[PDB]
């Protein structure tokens, strides 16, 4: 099968693009498999490579838009990011003819 | 139909874990960091390292076999030593715990993962 795909856009509090880049599944990196059995297979999800990307400031909204609707592990990487960044993590995936959208803020 | 049997691997080495609100339960083919075949049924829990778990269960494996990663139904322990997840429809996974591993501690996380 086809690896699934993100484009992952971090803005900062004041509209700056920070960073703008597409993703892919599959192929792990040694950085991922230096985490061990099951993190590394674990991290190698398009949402959790994305949350590993680049760190975020307080403030930034990371917007990853990808195709599926966001796996358990998946969702737990952007709730994370989101409250150890105090930063906004927004996940789109197409559904129903349409994007739908799940966000996480962290309150500092 | 008869159910079909999509995989039948030998475990040598089943894990539990909650982190960053995920339950996380593998069955590894070895003890080694890339497993030569693996699953793993991962389901959402309401605290990041515990609390309750939530939404639906998701499974994922190395082995190029279709099935729906939302598909799991619940399982079955079968001799020897045998836990089957049933995944629909009509299929299931065979993995067979090497006699080491406690089947009644996988048994108990597999209740935890499946509870409500």
């Amino acid at each position: 099968r086809p690896p699934h795909k993100a484009t992952v856009t971090v803005t900062d509090k004041n509209g700056v693009v920070k960073h703008k880049s597409n993703l892919v599944s599959g192929n792990m990196t040694e950085a991922e498999k230096k985490l061990g059995f099951p993190n590394n297979s674990l991290a190698t999800h398009t949402e959790n490579r994305a949350t590993r990307l680049i760190d975020l400031n307080q403030g930034d909204t990371m917007l990853i838009e990808g195709q599926y609707r966001p796996c358990p592990r998946c969702k737990g990487a952007m709730r994370v990011k989101a409250e150890e960044s105090g930063a906004k993590v927004i996940y789109t995936w197409p559904e129903d003819g349409d994007l739908k959208k799940r966000e996480w803020e962290g309150t500092p | 139909t008869k159910s079909k049997m999509l995989s039948n691997i030998v475990i040598q080495e089943v894990k539990f874990a909650i982190e960053d609100y995920c339950a996380i339960l593998s069955f590894a083919s070895d003890s080694y960091e890339v497993p030569e075949q693996y699953f793993i049924i991962t389901r959402s829990t309401t605290e990041r390292s515990g609390g309750i778990p939530e939404g639906d269960i998701y499974l994922e494996s190395n082995l190029f076999l279709d099935f729906n990663p939302y598909g799991l139904s619940g399982y079955l322990l079968s001799e020897p030593n045998c836990v089957d997840l049933l995944i629909e429809p009509n299929n299931y996974v065979r993995l067979r715990l090497i006699e080491k591993i406690d089947i009644l501690e996988v048994e108990n996380h597999l209740k935890f993962l499946f509870d409500n």
